[PDB]
């Protein structure tokens, strides 16, 4: 989408939902990540006996 | 034909005032849809099929 709004030929208001999308997603997966250390932290040994 | 002559004016009196009252909805469209691209909601190609229509 950016490319066209260079010039006036798609409307603002969807460029700007189109950045805030990108930005919630990597919130998101910011999210994913922090649960997966949260498990990791418990068998950080890595031998199970 | 002074009957046919006569009923022809009062037809071109509503067609003017119809046309007339059509104008004035569709200038008040144009103004709608340019207000609304300068606030940044539609594109500069939905402004311009509004004037071709005025």
């Amino acid at each position: 989408r950016v490319p066209l709004g260079n010039a006036n030929l798609i409307g603002r208001e969807e460029l700007q939902h189109a950045r805030d999308a990108v930005t919630s997603a990597q919130a998101q997966l910011d999210v994913a990540i922090q649960q997966y250390n949260a498990n990791q932290a418990m068998i950080l040994g890595t031998k199970l006996e | 034909n002074t009957a046919t002559a006569y009923f022809n004016v009062l037809n071109a009196i509503d067609v003017l005032s119809y046309t007339q009252a059509q104008k004035e909805a569709i200038y008040r469209q144009l103004d709608q849809t340019t207000q609304r691209f300068n606030v940044g909601l539609v594109a500069i190609t939905d402004v311009q099929n509004a004037r071709a229509q005025y």
